RNA sequence: AGCCAGGAUGUUGGCUUAGAAGCAGCCAUCAUUUAAAGAAAGCGUAAUAGCUCACUGGUCGAGUCGGCCUGCGCGGAAGA
């Protein structure tokens, strides 16, 4: 149903290497990226990607809006690749990025440096900012909390590790 | 949280997913809101 | 206009310009002088008489002082000097306390020009129909 | 709009009455005039429709047995001891 | 709200202002704030009133398929988010300038005035009726034919062409 | 359902009000501006607040909302 229904489209570039149930993804960037399926027929055909169920299986739709998800994530993924940004609150927070391990600094008595995984880079635009980049969503994603997780934000003076898309409640004391 | 034998929406932001085998409540306004087992 | 940079409205009467047991330290405080808030007041205010409900705007920026531009006053506290008795709510609809009708704060429907959201010049007297009706004032129109 | 339609009871009893409400149908009987009653079962879930429409009580009502319209009017109503569901009901052919 | 019985109405009522409408303008107003209420509606005051009115209606199938009242080529007008405005009183000048002279000032879009009714047609303002009851717009209108006209030329050889 | 916009003006409503200008408060909830905006939902004021809700517009375009009668399951559920 619905974001499973809706088409792919595959544009001007992508390879699209449908082989049974394994799909795979090229183009632009991105070292390629595959996943896998099971309830869910995708058929190429023309230009786009179609995504149902299967007979016999109550997980149909179900399991095709995760696909066309999947993959629709996958189309942008070499496309236009993937975004990011944390930013660093509090004095002393400092990234660094001196290879593909980023160096972070946050008021421990140690430095904290976190290895990029597979095909994710990041830079860091400002000593207290980190854009980290990739084509696998649920990559950049993880990255992202995890390196979030070194330090999440207070809720009291808002130090800490956020992202931009946050909200940081933030309040008072217990009074007097 | 709170893990009480009726969990109930309290607030407007007050969620109600069902992770595991095990209803639950995610209040995105108030964290005194989130709650488990019900 | 634009929205909000700088303003508010807090004065008991004209009677006596800047009050000095009222609001105190508590009338202006991000570029708003106390001893000062009496010399662009009084201005104007000594121009038409002292004794009725004054608010204002207060435009501020970050040049030593301010400046502002107030209007017509509130239809509600002309109901001591233009109406009945001293105060006003305290015994609401519960007893048919003073009365105005239809000729009574005509006028004063009628002070309000460019300050009135009710072009209609008859219908904007639907609007104050109601700045004398916060304690029960049957109206014997 | 009161319009139902039925057949003619083959059976009594609390028996056949008990099998009725199982299979979502009901008992219901029709007196009155120089003629003898007659045994009805009626659709439970059907007739629960009408019975809501305050109307069902005035304006007289309408029975097919077999296709034969007899008309008569909702006379007395056994409901359910504690669920909205009805349990008998008696009709007059005035 | 009402299904047909409120639709129809929003319709015809309205709709009454395009069989005998005076002048007509169709600005969108993303981003619109309350000021939009502060201005068309303030200008009511003291140069204005109740004799106009922009009851956002870009309903389309309410606001477009509501004008069987004569006003083709509008098949197309009537594009996305709409508000338009019409009157009743008064000549049919005016009215387009508090928009144009208004809406220029950033004020949210202004649909680009694409143009509406009375002489029915397509997009690209005008402005040839504001300029009534100015009549001294008619008044120097002559540029003193003979004066003016005249100090402005055969008299500018001495202040411009004597070398 | 998202997403995009607005939600004021009479009004700071007067009031037991030290100061209350919608919301510890009292009694009241009426009338314009409009497509909609309640003296009104919540956070929270030295107090205004900043900033978001009912409700209306726009985008998208086929279904969507919750009760009733029934069948089978989930949690509740710790011990030598």
């Amino acid at each position: 149903s619905r974001v499973a229904k809706a088409p792919v489209v595959v544009p001007a570039g992508v390879d699209v290497k449908i082989n049974g149930q394994v799909i795979t993804i090229k183009g632009k960037n991105g070292e390629l990226t595959r996943t896998l399926n099971d309830a869910v027929e995708v058929k190429h055909a023309d230009n786009t990607l179609t995504f149902g169920p299967r007979d016999g299986y109550a997980d149909g739709w179900a399991q095709a809006g995760t696909a066309r998800a999947l993959l629709n994530s996958m189309v942008i993924g070499v496309t236009e690749g993937f975004t990011k940004k944390l930013q660093l609150v509090g004095v002393g927070y400092r990234a660094a990025v001196k290879g593909n391990v980023i160096n972070l600094s946050l008021g421990f008595s140690h430095p904290v440096d976190h290895q990029l995984p597979a095909g994710i880079t990041a830079e860091c635009p400002t000593q207290t900012e980190i854009v980290l980049k990739g084509a696998d969503k649920q990559v950049i994603g993880q990255v992202a909390a995890d390196l979030r997780a070194y330090r999440r934000p207070e809720p009291y003076k808002g130090k800490g590790v956020r992202y931009a898309d946050e909200v940081v409640r933030t309040k008072e004391a217990k009074k007097k | 949280m709170k893990v009480r034998a009726s969990v109930k929406k309290l607030c407007r932001n007050c969620k109600i997913v069902k992770r595991d085998g095990v209803i639950r409540v995610i209040c995105s306004a108030e964290p005194k809101h989130k709650q488990r087992q019900g | 206009a634009k929205k909000v940079q700088a303003y508010v409205k807090l004065q008991v009467a004209a009677g006596m310009a800047n009050p000095s047991p009222p609001v105190g330290p508590a009338l202006g405080q991000q570029g708003v002088n106390i001893m000062e808030f009496c010399k662009a007041f009084n201005a104007k205010t000594d121009s038409i008489e002292k004794g009725l409900p004054i608010p204002v705007v207060i435009t501020v920026y970050a040049d030593r002082s301010f400046t502002f531009v107030t209007k017509t006053p509130p239809a509600a506290v002309l109901l001591k000097k233009a109406a009945g008795i001293k105060s006003g709510s305290g015994k609401p609809n519960k007893d048919k306390v003073g009365k105005i009708s239809r000729a009574q704060l005509q006028e004063i429907a009628q002070t309000k020009a460019a300050d009135m959201t009710g072009a209609d010049i008859e219908a904007m007297t639907r609007s104050i129909e109601g700045t004398a009706r916060s304690m029960g004032l049957v109206v014997e129109d | 709009m009161f319009t139902i339609n039925a057949e003619v009871r083959k059976e009594q009893g609390k028996g056949a009455s008990r099998r009725l409400r199982a299979a979502n149908k009901f008992p219901a009987i029709i007196y009155g005039g120089k003629e003898a009653p007659l045994a009805i079962e009626l659709d439970h879930d059907k007739v629960m429709n009408m019975q809501a429409k305050a109307e069902f009580y005035s304006e007289v009502l309408t029975i097919v047995v077999d296709g034969k319209e007899i008309k008569v009017k909702a006379q007395d109503v056994q409901r359910h001891p504690y669920k909205p569901k009805l349990q008998h009901i008696d009709f007059v052919r005035a | 709200m009402a299904l047909n019985l409120q639709d129809k109405q929003a319709i015809v009522a309205e709709v009454s202002e395009v069989a005998k409408g005076a002048l007509s303008a169709v600005v969108a107003d993303s981003r619109g704030v309350t000021v939009d209420k502060m201005t068309e509606l303030r200008k009511a005051g003291r140069e204005a009133g109740v004799y106009m009115r922009v009851v956002r209606n870009t309903l389309l199938r309410r606001a477009v398929e509501g004008t069987p009242f004569e006003c083709l080529k509008d098949a197309f007008v009537g594009p996305t988010l709409i508000a338009y405005l019409m009157e009743h009183p008064g000549a049919a000048a005016r009215l387009f300038k508090e928009f144009a002279k208004a809406n220029a000032k950033f004020e949210v879009k202004a649909a680009a005035f694409e143009g509406e009714l009375i002489p029915a047609s397509q997009i690209d303002r005008l402005a040839t009726l504001p300029t009534y009851e100015e009549a001294i717009a008619r008044l120097m209108a002559t540029m003193k034919e003979a004066s003016a006209g005249k100090l402005v030329r055969t008299l500018a050889a001495v202040r411009e062409a004597k070398e």
